């Protein structure tokens, strides 16, 4: 029962360390970096009188 | 001798046609469509007798439709 | 899907060990998709070439249940 | 006045601890160490009197 119990351990420490090489090497990695982009100011509210 | 023939006249004409699939994509990539960085690094021919086959690697996986457009073009 | 150890394309000799598994939603991207229609109408074609000839057994069966091949999965 | 206080206990079951003494003991099974042997013939059945 105990190597039962510990075979779902290694299994992890194994499985999220050499297959995460698969899903790293996967393209579009993490997200969009270094490059930026074009914006505006937004306009808030006022409302002046006389 | 017949396999012999079939497996040398078979990986004869892969040659021949890679050759020109080369061109085919090298073409297709000035234009805008698989884009560059999708070149592959080995491609390996296995023949036995007439049936063969044909397995090429790439260090970045071309999305779907790329799949697709290389492979007609290689067709 | 079936994961294996990297395998090393060119060393014929090589071997495959079985490493583990995971689920994946993604279809596999074979051909055919871009004839899907061209197979489609070439099947059922044939389909009621062979039931005209034969008892009449209500082809819109045939059409409607030819379709339920291509909706299963690998579990 | 502390058995009437003091109602329950707390520990960590067997299972976990064995698992973890495999863990940091990395040796074959089938090679008779008696390290593992003698913890394996543990309880707590009486662990509130103690």
């Amino acid at each position: 029962p105990n190597d039962e119990a510990t075979i779902k351990a290694l299994d992890n420490v194994i499985k999220q360390i050499e297959a995460l090489s698969v899903i790293v090497n996967r393209s579009e990695k993490a997200d969009d970096a270094q490059i930026l982009g074009p914006n505006t100011y937004k306009q808030l509210l006022e409302h002046l009188f006389s | 001798w017949t396999g012999t023939q079939n497996d040398l006249v078979n990986v004869s004409n892969h040659h021949m046609a890679y050759d020109e699939y080369k061109k085919r994509v090298a073409e297709l990539q000035r234009q805008g469509k698989i884009s560059i960085d999708v070149n592959d690094k080995h491609h390996i021919v296995r023949v036995f007798g007439d049936d063969s086959t044909f397995i090429m690697t790439y260090d970045e996986p071309p999305s779907a439709e790329e799949v697709h457009l290389m492979c007609a073009t290689f067709v | 899907r079936i994961m294996f150890k990297k395998y090393d394309y060119s060393n014929f000799n090589e071997k495959l060990v079985l490493k583990g598994e995971q689920m994946t939603n993604e279809p596999p991207t074979l051909l055919a998709t871009t004839h899907y229609e061209e197979m489609d109408k070439k099947r059922i074609d044939a389909l009621i070439k062979a039931n005209q000839r034969a008892g009449n057994i209500l082809s819109q069966s045939s059409i409607e249940r030819c379709r339920y091949t291509d909706s299963l999965d690998l579990v | 006045l502390d058995r009437a206080f003091l109602d329950g206990v707390g520990f960590t079951p067997l299972a976990e601890k064995q698992q973890q003494l495999q863990l940091q003991l990395k040796t074959n099974i089938l090679t008779a160490n008696l390290i593992r042997s003698a913890i394996n013939g543990m309880n707590t059945e009486s662990n509130l009197e103690v």
